[PDB]
């Protein structure tokens, strides 16, 4: 008659390391780190993602006339911009603070775009033929949908032009303008004229005042001229004054805009957006899982593991495994 | 520290016990068996599912990212981000990392104590009654039937009921 | 005849947490985390922090004609800013790098204000009548009492004017000015005159010089001009040179300024200073407390616990509870 | 891991040793009571506290959030620092408060494993002049007068002094 | 955490014993001396250098500080980068500095249980054939040649060999 | 007859911290931190590190005419620049982006000096006679060697000059060039004439233009004029256009600019550099170490260890030793 004391063993070949032995053995364990993720981009919350498709993401926002199908009111979870879009800023120049305005746009929620000033806005001038090669939409010239290149009658002198617009909603409003500064003075005097020009934005709180600094420039894309992009947001309320005597690139459409109540994100990526659920969704694919951590990737939208650089994270639960 | 039980003064585990961790094989006229521990075995897991879910509930945030990006006249707030983001990956995997070596084992010295204090509750139990093998098992100085295999399990066994008996097998 | 070997017991049902079972009571034990608070401001050092009441911090130091309360030298421990402040910039305009400003006056302990520029430095000029209904004391317009708003005579020409100031102290001096824009031409040639006008500043290390930008701007309390403020840091050691043939809003009251040896802080809040000693002050009242962490706030000056965002950190000393 | 002894062979606490956490209950002629073991809890007290002033001495810094104000063209500079000041902020919560978890059972353990100490010191000494009942007391196979008790809670007791008289109630049962 | 042998029940350490952490001293007819315990030493040898190496390359990695310079008009950004520089060295010192503290426990505590567990597997063996001093020591109820000393130490001691002659000593003795 | 069991003890008297109990003697232990140094500059990656001397680091970049023993190709593991060094901005002005250039420079390894727009590019205007007794070479007065000072010609007006320089190489440009701010007006007409002047520059992605600011100053190295500095990067296969009608200084000398492939940095320190080599530089000096920490500096090149606040870290190998 005996009995013997003794503990649980298996044919579990599951291993753990500790601090004083490593590829211990053990009967049971959990892992607690995810390295799997589906390449491709899903909807969070049941709203799906904004695909800029083959413009980038100042493209879309100038309205570049090749971005057409994304010329509309938006609604995104996040938004997904491609490496190597073609249509981006096509006329030469540069958009100022443009990474505070992608920050921005991430930051939001949906865009609805409206007329902010039309053609008839502009008096003395003329508001037609206002396009450049370097802006085609299909073989033809063109320019940007949000934006309006005003060039002198060719019969009268280019006035003082105004615009005016009261915002009187509750959203936000986004604008766009720019200045334009032709290589030589033969342009200058040709589009706007002689003499000191300026152009004049103004708000209740925003104070603009630009000249056209005229310059020979190397050619991109066809044009040794330039344009200088600016952006603001008219607040709710507030009112803009357009003031110019020349070499203005006018608002013309502009977006009401809704700030996301979250961090919302902008993923550089050519993975493919489908129409399927995601709770984590990351800038290298979507992660399903109830571990505690990834080595997936650091950025991500919705309800993530925690990111780590670690192959494994396996915690035992069981006994060391020793079998008879 | 190791306790001396697991791998130790019992040299192996029992591939024939499956509804426990910790537990007894009994030897007797009707028969034998494998027998798990209920008391410590759910003590043992009660205590494993607690550490597992109150470190997953301590690593339930996350330092988050962003894809914000900077001018080639923003060189330094670039690099300001980098460090920082790189900073707060460098502390967490750390954390991660160093945790699972330093509490895997404590989990398998746990275990590991749990055998022992089983096995000593066992022996403290049958006393000179019974023959300590030093292995983790006895032998019985006495007629030891399934209800007195119970009663050690149940660490109620009655040390005088006994007595008498098995004190009078001296050969 | 026997003796038992047993340890302690009492009364307590506090209770710990442990990684293997929550709710654990313990004979002794010491909480390490502080929750509470007096929600008030008190005195760090034996020094009163400054209230700016209805006036903001740019209100403040540039002297809102409607903020005459604060118009003095002024030493702080911290500073509290009301959120509601009605007296700020008054004249409408943009304060050029304002946020560096708030960021190097909280980071100051003490401010001597004094006259830089007396009237009688500018000649053949109207030092008075520059002021604005904008920024109105009581009834009738007034101005800031840090600037001196200079127009020219009725009967004669704004004649060139010139200021230097040596500063052969040893505390570095925080002086302001700005450069007014009327909204069209009648304004600028009654006040300042035709032609081209300048504003120039001059240090070592600093060189300014502009120009009138005029232009029709929204009303902003019955104003469609502006001005642009500027701020500056005069080196000891340094001499700044004022020149100007118009548009000029010049320096009058400066202030000597004096650098904390630590961490200052400002504080955004609607909370009661009262006569009391504080250790610890933070944002959100002060915590007395000899604990390690506190649950109230992170942003605080003085001496305070760390913040985590714990509701208890109790660290067992005594042993597990075990009562018959 | 545990030790066995608290909340374990040793059942429960005695709410009748106010002077010591760890000690003695003795039952003799001239009547009964608890003593503390001054010794083996005076040196608990020294490591816990010094547990206890190393753990606030290690988190004996702050990191110190700012109220700098930033524009709206300032969003990605002022993320940065709002992502900065909640990094450090989650790091030092989980600091806190895993330490805490950790460091809570291993003073519960220590308690265990200086009952179990001190239980295993008196057993060595008693041997087989007392009988172990299992449950952390001692029945003496001989009379132990008070001062016989003290010299086991002193741990000078004389062994070979009892030995016979013990020996001789082995033999009368 | 204390598991009672060193600077316990076993009052002092050996000098005497210079080949190892653990281990054994006997005595008989035969004379005297020092044996280390090769097996149990050897493994705490692996555990102790597998532990310092595992801290070394959990260490193994930097924040690392920049030179940036910042102007009299980016006092923000500068406090900024100081705050998170200074930040992460005090979060590094708090893990190097607790980590030594609570390992070391674990380390001295460790060694403390290796001599216990090397004393009970003893203890196991000779079972009532020999007197258990309560200093780590044992006094045989029989003679323990060299080769007897050699198999309490190699973990074969035959325990019914000398269960005899050891019973018919502790009678005769009383 | 007698067998016990014990433990090792010797006559170590290293002590180690416990969290129960400090200074506790143990048998064998390891230290983890160094807090040995060297005290001087070694070679990294057997490359030898730049000693700037006695020239600031904007002097070197902008060939200040004391800077001549700088003035070549340049390849460094990392900069040393002396505290006190009296050669930099000798003509007084402000260099725009200082930091980040610094920023840029430090992490470079390499630069190859050349002759980008030579004397003869600028015709119609004197090229020679652009020199200043605030940036002297030996005795007589000078400029730097790196930027061209033009100034008009008595005879003929100062016409609008226009260069042109291609990067048809596969190495950036990093490249300078300044506006000219005379204090008065008479020397600006004498200098460069009256009018509007204007200082442009254009590549395919910049776009850059200045007028001359002319404020009364405070005289700095005998001169009460100024030079705005600036600096860019010419990427390759782009092209620069300088166009410019007075106060133009204009790029002479530039660097072809190599992007080190990892950290770089520059050391503000006095001590000496030596024909040594190290695998870790700190800005205090020299570490030879296998240990994990050091306690010398935060600020290093090289492998090294993490630096810590600690005096000591050492753990515990060995036993606690407690001879008889
Ligand atoms: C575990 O410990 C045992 C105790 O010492 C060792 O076994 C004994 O000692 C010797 C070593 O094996 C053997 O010696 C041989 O046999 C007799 C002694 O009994 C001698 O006369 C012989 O000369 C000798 N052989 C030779 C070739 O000289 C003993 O036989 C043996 N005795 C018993 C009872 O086991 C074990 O070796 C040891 N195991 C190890 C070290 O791995
Ligand atoms: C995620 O969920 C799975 C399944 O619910 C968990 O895996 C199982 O957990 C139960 C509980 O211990 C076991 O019966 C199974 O054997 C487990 N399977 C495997 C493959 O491990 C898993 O533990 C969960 N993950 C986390 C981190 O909690
Ligand atoms: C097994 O052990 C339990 C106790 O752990 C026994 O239950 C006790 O029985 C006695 C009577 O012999 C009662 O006085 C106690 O109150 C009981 N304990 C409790 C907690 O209620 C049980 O009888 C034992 N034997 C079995 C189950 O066969
Ligand atoms: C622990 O050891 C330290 C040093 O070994 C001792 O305290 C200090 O001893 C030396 C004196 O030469 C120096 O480190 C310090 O000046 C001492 N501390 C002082 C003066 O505050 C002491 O033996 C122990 N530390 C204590 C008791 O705090
Ligand atoms: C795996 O386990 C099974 C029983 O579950 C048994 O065959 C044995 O333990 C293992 N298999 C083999 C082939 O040994
Ligand atoms: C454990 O396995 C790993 C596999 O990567 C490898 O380091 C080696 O085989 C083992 N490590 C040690 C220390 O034995
Ligand atoms: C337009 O703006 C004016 C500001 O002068 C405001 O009073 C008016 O109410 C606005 N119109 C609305 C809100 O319809
Ligand atoms: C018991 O309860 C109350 C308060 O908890 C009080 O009588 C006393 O302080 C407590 N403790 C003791 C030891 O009496
Ligand atoms: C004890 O029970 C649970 C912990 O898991 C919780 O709901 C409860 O609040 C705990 N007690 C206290 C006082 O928090
Ligand atoms: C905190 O202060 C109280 C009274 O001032 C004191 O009794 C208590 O022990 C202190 N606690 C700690 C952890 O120092
Ligand atoms: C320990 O002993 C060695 C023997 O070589 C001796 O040289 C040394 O001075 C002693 N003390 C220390 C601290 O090493
Ligand atoms: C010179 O620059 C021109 C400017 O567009 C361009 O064609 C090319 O990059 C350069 N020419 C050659 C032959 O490399």
């Amino acid at each position: 008659d005996k009995i013997c004391i003794g503990y649980h063993a298996n044919n579990s070949t599951t291993k753990v390391d500790t601090i004083l032995e490593k590829n211990v053995t053990v009967t049971h364990s959990v892992e607690l780190l995810e390295n799997q993720k589906e390449e491709r981009f899903c909807k969070i919350s049941n709203k799906a993602p904004l695909d800029l498709r083959d413009c980038t993401l100042e493209g879309w926002i100038l309205g570049n006339p090749r971005c057409g199908i994304l010329l509309a009111d938006q609604s995104w979870s996040y938004i997904v911009e491609r490496p190597n879009a073609r249509n981006g800023i096509c006329y030469p120049g540069t958009l100022n603070e443009a990474e505070e305005l992608k920050a921005l746009i991430g930051s939001g929620e949906r865009v609805e775009r409206f007329e902010m000033f039309p053609k008839s806005t502009w008096t003395g001038v003329n508001t037609e033929s206002g396009v450049s090669s370097a802006c085609p939409l299909g073989n033809g010239p063109s320019f940007y949908r949000n934006l309006l290149w005003i060039i002198k009658l060719k019969s009268s002198e280019y006035p003082v032009i105004r615009g005016t617009f009261n915002n009187t909603g509750d959203k936000s409003i986004l604008y766009f303008w720019g200045v334009h500064h032709p290589p030589v003075t033969t342009e200058q005097n040709a589009l706007y004229g002689s003499g000191d020009r300026y152009v004049r934005m103004g708000t209740e709180s925003m104070n603009f005042a630009r000249s056209p600094e005229i310059a020979a420039r190397p050619a991109v894309n066809g044009q040794r001229g330039r344009i200088d992009y600016f952006w603001s947001i008219l607040k709710p309320g507030e009112t803009l004054n357009v003031e110019s005597n020349g070499n203005l690139i006018a608002p013309w459409y502009a977006y009401r805009f809704v700030n996301k109540d979250s961090k919302g994100a902008i993923f550089r990526s050519n993975l493919p957006i489908e129409n399927c659920d995601a709770t984590c969704q990351t800038t290298e694919g979507v992660i399903r899982t109830n571990k505690t951590f990834q080595n997936v990737s650091p950025l991500w939208i919705g309800e993530c593991p925690k990111y780590v650089k670690s192959k494994s994270l396996r915690l035992a639960t069981g006994l060391r495994n020793v079998p008879q | 520290g190791l306790f001396g039980a697991i791998a130790g003064f019992i040299e192996g585990g029992w591939t024939g016990m499956i509804d426990g961790w910790y537990g007894y094989h009994h030897e007797n006229s009707q028969g034998s068996g494998y027998a798990a521990d209920k008391e410590s075995t759910q003590k043992a897991i009660d205590g494993i599912t607690n550490k597992v879910n109150s470190i997953i509930d301590k690593m339930n945030t996350q330092f988050e990212a962003v894809g914000h990006e900077f001018s080639n006249l923003e060189r330094r707030i670039d690099n300001l981000n980098k460090r920082m983001e790189d900073g707060f990956l460098d502390v967490w995997t750390y954390n991660a990392e160093l945790l699972v070596l330093l509490e895997n084992e404590r989990t398998l010295d746990l275990h590991d104590a749990n055998v022992k204090n089983l096995h000593e509750k066992v022996r403290s139990q049958l006393r000179d009654n019974a023959n300590d093998l030093g292995n983790g098992c006895f032998e019985f100085w006495h007629k030891c039937n399934n209800e007195c295999m119970e009663s050690v399990k149940n660490g109620t066994y009655d040390y005088p009921k006994y007595q008498k008996e098995s004190r009078l097998n001296r050969q």
